[PDB]
């Protein structure tokens, strides 16, 4: 079983869709009528902007301790999404982040993918620092956060709270996160504020047999859904 | 001008064609010191939080020969304002002929409290320069009136009134 | 010891959680006597859970949350000197100034008087104070963290406590401490997260 | 009588549209099914680039000869028209000129609009 | 290892068959310092009693080729641990082959309150030594969750927490 | 802080 | 895909259409039309361009592929593989106006 999954003119591949976990077992959803307003005024570009984006991969080594992005920063130059969350003020979206990840069945580890809401991170008090883009940041083991800590000194093992997979190579390859929108408000800046955060921590490192490829890849492929913003509705009278 | 007759009167007269914009009206009704002091505005300066839209009304007072076109165009929040009529068209505007129609009303609707320079902005530019039949005076004026819509809404009183 | 327990789980909800009178901070002030007095006329204390580690704990543990406040006020005053103390009974104003309202800076300010502030007038020797104030946030929630910034090139306001003793020429030096104590009431929570060391707390 | 048209964020007034002239007596349409083709492959965002835009005023005076403008061309810097039409390779599209012209009572003259196709000019 | 992120790991290797536990987890979670800092036993340090039964999960992260048995036992409170593989057999356990499932859950019932080393003990013996195909590593890691049942319940909070 | 506000005008009575 | 059975990795096949530059980043590509060929789940990757015809009597459009991901092997497998690719009409495909040019 192989599904080929289309949006708009974004095509990607999944073995399949097995394990595909919802944050909080809430699909994201357009804002509700019971929490809008005719004068707070959103509009819904759902139909472009909101395709597969496929960031460029990260290799994990042994010695890879970590990877994270922030939504929708990561985004910001993707197209549609980049320019709607650039033109409009205030914007919502879910996500769907699906982390594929391609290895041998004679490599061996596990990864553990983290969505985190307001995934405020620490060695912070920058912008550019505090939110790398397309290329996301990395942990350490000792600015970049800290593995076990996740940076905001709150140990790993304890992660699993938040929304997550586990990526156990023996086991399945890939992780799929699908992120309704999550914030304090119904909408907010996109460019100012991130709400969610990916993190993937290979809880298991990495290794493989004798003279197998190295590194391996992690790719993540982000879709935003329920993708929707201001707001430019003037009533002209007579 | 200020704290006279003459601080409520836009003028528009015959001068180079600089797409300057006639008025750049910025939507802080409670801070903004043009709109901070009318009715609405001295209404919010009571409270902390509001929100609602706003109807800006536009009246011209020049002659009934008079005839051109002007430019109202509308920037949203987070949006700079737009330097040339070009960049007003190609966003959200009005364009009004004065010697079919001697007002315009626009109404804004993402007005919300400041904190405790957003909002958007309401220009004017020349589409036209204005046209008059004989020795008609060259200068005219035009007035604004600004009020909340019946959905506007505002709350946590805030009297701040002191000597 | 080992007992057989049925299952029970009321106590581990988030109000029984949550919703347990704490000390927050303990504001003092001295009485009007214009004899050495400084900033001392009157206290000030922005209201916050951070100040204290088990609440900011227990709140952090989750992402969002809303709350309504019931604070009370613990009063308990004394004569500052060996001096054969004698003094009437005392009036202390507690002033609750809503979010983003100005904060007194005198004795004699202005905000003291303003109507918007709800003020508690209470006479010492009588029960402690109390009032409750609602859910005050702007936004839907009280957010713990805010990944995000202000500008483009976390904190949530819920109000301020001010006290301030309305007794004005006083001969006699009158230390006064206030000690209040928050309880969250109507707590929801929201987004649960890993609990912190008890490290930079 | 003054109608206000509306087009996406746009808004014109508009006298009367009293004599509003059709070339030839054909309404703009989409291409049709029978000219149409599932592998010569057409979209239509006739959603927002549909709109109406104002070029830059020009000045009638006694010494004025006249003006001219062509199309698509003219249109090739007006927002998401002008985007669609770089972005895509091939695209048609009818169109609604309305000159309006503001003089007096006391002011005469008269100006023939013309729209030509395929207006090639030369010295 | 500690505060580590190879504190979460235990390393399954290639070493002489000795029948001591891989590992001997003693189900004290609120006063263990494994389990301890567990979200179980951070919620636990909140109370004063609780009851109820623990879900164990043992997450194995070796190659897809690797082959093995390993013996998950289960010594009941007031039972010393097992020391040896028979010793455990001869007990309650669990025979987890590798090469079949990638996990192995375990459900302990009679977990209480401590007072105010008893509880019991997960461990893991070698059944079998792992076996890998070719120049596969023979070094995989098992990882180790746990949490409470729906059944579970506390009661009588005892936040203990200054500096 | 740009919160969707409903209509509520108990307040200014 | 004629590689091994065990290689894995993903090829970014995009389709730039005609009057566009064919990209030369991936980025670019996956903005674009593409799609993701995963290697280890299907064997080989079909892609229906449509907008083709006749030159005149560089335009068409662009088939490009990126690495989107390198090529991961089990173990001393080579890492040397090659990729064949077919090209047809399609049953809609026309063609008119014999113009046999062939002498010596």
């Amino acid at each position: 079983r192989v599904l080929q999954l289309t949006l708009g003119n974004s095509t990607i591949t999944t073995q399949e869709a097995a394990n595909s976990v919802v944050a909080y077992g809430r699909w994201p959803e357009y804002l509700r009528d019971s929490e809008a307003n005719p004068v707070d005024q959103p509009t819904e570009p759902d139909v472009a902007a909101c395709r597969f984006y496929t960031l460029d991969t990260v290799s994990w080594t042994k010695e890879s301790r970590g990877w994270w992005w922030k939504l929708p920063d990561a985004l910001r130059d993707m197209g549609l999404f980049g320019q709607n969350m650039y033109y409009h003020y205030l914007g919502r979206s879910g996500y769907t982040v699906h982390v594929q990840c391609n290895a041998s069945k004679f490599h061996q580890g596990a990864l553990g993918v983290f969505a985190v809401p307001e995934m405020c991170l620490a060695g912070h008090t920058s912008y550019q620092n505090a939110n790398p883009g397309e290329k996301g940041g990395t942990f350490t083991g000792t600015f970049c956060p800290v593995d076990y800590l996740l940076g905001n000194g709150t140990l790993l093992g304890n992660a699993f709270v938040f929304p997550h997979q586990i990526i156990n190579l023996r086991t399945n390859n890939c992780a799929t996160l699908v992120l309704p929108y999550v914030n304090s408000l119904s909408i907010d800046s996109m460019v100012k504020h991130n709400n969610w955060g990916i993190a993937i921590l290979p809880l298991a490192p990495l290794n493989f047999a004798s003279e197998s490829s190295p590194e391996i890849p992690i790719t993540l492929t982000i879709a935003p859904m329920c993708c929707e913003f201001n707001g430019l509705r003037n009533i002209t009278l007579p | 001008k200020k704290n006279t007759m003459e601080m409520y009167r836009v003028r528009l007269s015959d001068k180079p064609h600089t797409d300057d914009p006639i008025l750049c009206l910025s939507l802080s009704p409670a801070s903004d010191p043009r709109l901070s002091h009318t009715m609405l505005g001295e209404i919010l300066n009571y409270y902390t939080h509001w929100a609602g839209s706003l109807k800006f009304t536009f009246l011209f007072c020049g002659s009934m020969m008079a005839t051109g076109k002007l430019l109202v165009s509308y920037a949203p929040p987070g949006a700079d304002p737009p330097k040339k009529r070009k960049e007003a068209m190609l966003g959200t505007h009005v364009i009004w002929d004065i010697g079919l129609q001697s007002s315009c009303t626009m109404v804004v609707p993402w007005i919300s409290n400041t904190t405790y320079t957003e909002g958007g902005y309401i220009s004017v530019f020349y589409q036209t320069r204005i046209v008059v039949p004989l020795s008609t005076p060259r200068e005219m004026d035009i007035l604004g009136f600004v009020s909340a819509c019946n959905d506007f809404s505002v709350r946590l009183l805030r009297d701040t009134t002191h000597i | 010891r080992h007992v057989v327990q049925h299952r029970s789980r009321s106590e581990s909800s988030i109000e029984s959680f949550f919703a347990r009178g704490a000390c927050v901070t303990i504001m003092t002030v001295d009485n009007p006597a214009s004899t050495t007095n400084k900033d001392k006329l009157f206290a000030v204390w922005k209201i916050t859970y951070k100040d204290t580690v088990q609440l900011r704990r227990k709140l952090e543990f989750f992402t969002y949350s809303r709350f309504d406040m019931e604070l009370t006020f613990v009063v308990t005053a004394n004569f500052t000197e060996t001096n054969n103390g004698h003094a009437l009974n005392q009036v202390y104003q507690i002033m609750y100034v809503p979010p983003g309202a100005p904060v007194p800076e005198k004795w004699d300010d202005y905000t003291w008087q303003t109507s918007s502030n709800p003020s508690i007038f209470y006479t010492y020797g009588t029960a402690p104070a109390r009032i409750s104030v609602p859910y005050v946030g702007i936004s839907n929630a009280y957010s713990h963290f805010y990944d995000g910034f202000s500008k483009v090139p976390s904190l949530n306001d819920f109000g301020i406590l001010a006290v301030r003793v309305v007794n004005d020429h006083n001969p006699t030096k009158v230390t006064s401490k206030i000690r209040v104590y928050l309880k969250p009431k109507h707590i929801r929570v929201w987004c649960p997260r890993p609990p912190r060391a008890v490290a930079y707390y």
